[PDB]
Formats: structure tokens, sequence, C-alpha cells
């Protein structure tokens, strides 16, 4: 699967509290984390469906 | 955590919570119909909640109002966060009282060393948090964030870390001597040494704010 799917979730420098989904390689499933609101990385999805399609493998 | 203390109930009447299903950013009431917040807090649909203390319980003093217009600074940069300021016009005027009040815009830019009050639910946010911190000299801000600080930003906090605003506080107020001098924007981590919080310098946008409110 894509390499960005194996990188840990990135909150970013902004201080908002936005719930996003990221692929947890170690768990083989998408979970939620707190996104700060800016400079998102690729392992950041607005829904579990998009997260699994892209990183499900 | 944050390193702050729970604010006294309704002691920060100009503080608001931006909600789109859950609390995601803060803001400040500048007049009975307008709220100022951070541009990175933009969402097409936003409900503003005033008179809050514990955002997870219906206390009876709150006012819930939807945003009618959301206006970001035309020069906001999503990458550098320069000009990270946004205005929100409420669908209808709110009722001002002891728990819901406005905060004054700056008369001028507060000098470094000025003690201020930072508030937000940034902590599972629950009770409104408060923090007393001073505006730091621009040189120290620049030294902490090499080549990342513009003249529209100011650092507030401590170079040793320990106390700082964090996720959930964005858009919130930094008030010094009764005037809104800053808006919670960004920082590398929270409360880390040599990395104090960076805030939007409101005194550089007073005319833009006043002109925008007048034309809308
Ligand atoms: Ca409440």
């Amino acid at each position: 699967r894509p390499d960005f799917c194996l990188e840990p979730p990135y909150t970013g420098p902004c201080k908002a509290r936005i719930i996003r989904y990221f692929y947890n390689a170690k768990a083989g499933l998408c979970q939620t984390f707190v996104y700060g609101g800016c400079r998102a990385k690729r392992n950041n999805f607005k829904s579990a469906e998009d997260c699994m399609r892209t990183c499900g493998g | 955590d944050k390193g702050g203390y729970t604010c006294q109930e309704n002691s920060v009447p100009y503080q608001v919570s931006l909600n789109s299903g859950y609390h995601f950013c803060g803001g400040s009431l500048i007049n009975d119909q307008w709220v100022v917040s951070a541009a990175h807090c933009y969402k097409s649909r936003i409900q503003v909640r005033l008179g809050e203390h514990n955002i997870n319980v219906l206390e009876g003093n709150e006012q819930f109002v939807n945003a009618a217009k959301i206006i970001k600074h035309p020069n906001f940069d999503r990458k550098t966060l320069n000009n990270d300021i946004m205005l929100i016009k409420l669908s209808s005027p709110v009722k001002l009282n002891a728990r819901v009040a406005t905060v004054a815009l700056p008369s001028s830019c507060a000098p470094a060393g000025t003690q201020c009050l930072i508030s937000g639910w940034g902590n599972e946010p629950d009770l409104l948090k408060c923090l007393d911190a001073p505006l730091l000299p621009q040189a120290d801000c620049e030294a902490s964030y090499p080549g990342k600080i513009t003249d529209n930003m100011v650092c507030v906090g401590f170079l040793e870390g320990g106390k700082d605003s964090c996720q959930g506080d964005s858009g919130g107020p930094v008030v010094c001597n009764g005037e809104l001098q800053g808006i919670v924007s960004w920082g590398y981590g929270c409360a880390l040494p040599d990395n104090p919080g960076v805030y939007t310098k409101v005194c550089n946008y007073v005319d833009w704010i006043q002109d925008t409110i007048a034309a809308n």
C-alpha cells in the first residue's frame, strides 16, 4: 500500500480541534485523531470510507 | 496539560465556541452581531455558542446563533498562516448581559511584556480554561521560529514552556488591558520549551475589521 499510509497521524501546528481519520498500519484499520486545521499530510481523511479505499491495501 | 486554570464561571463573557456538531474553535464577540476568529477555523456551516462555561451541559445562560456570513481576510495564506483572521456575522443580534459581552478592539499595539489573558476549551474539552501570559519580544519570537514569523504575528507565553494554548483554542482571544490584542493561531506542539504560541496580531487589522463590518 502507499507509504503515506504507514506514517503516524499529523496534527499540524494549528490549534483547531478537527476530527479526522488516518490509517493505523499497526491495527490494520482506520481510526480518528485530532487535526489542528492546517498543513495536513496525506494520511488524513474526512471519512472512514475514503481512508479505507486509499489505504486498505 | 495546557498549564492553565479553570476560568471563573462567565468571567470571560466575550468568549464564544464555534460548533459544527462539536466544538472545534473559539472566537470573540466584538459587537452584538459579529465574531472574530481565525481563518483556519473556516467551515461552510458554523453555529456560534455564547455564554458557555461547560460546553457539554445545557446550563441555561447560553445563546445559540448560526453564522450568516463568514469572511476570511483576503490575504490569508493556508501555508504560512499570515493574516490568519476571520469575521463571522451572526444570523441575528445576540442579547448582551453579564454573561454575554463584547471585547474592545485595540487602540494601538500592546508592547512586549504586557500581561494578557488567553482563554479557550483546548484542555475531551469541558470547562473554559484561562492562562495569564505576557506578549514576548519579536526577537525572541523570531528566534524560536526561524524565518516563520511575519509582522502580523506575535508570540505570547513562556520560552521555558509549561503553559500554552493548544488544540481546541484556535480563534480564541488574547486580551490585554481590556483590548483584544491576539487570536490563537499556531505553534509547534504545546507548552514546549523554546516554542511559545504564535498569535494573530489584531492591532494590524482594526481598519479591515471596521471597514468590513460597515460594508456588510
Ligand atoms: Ca453549557
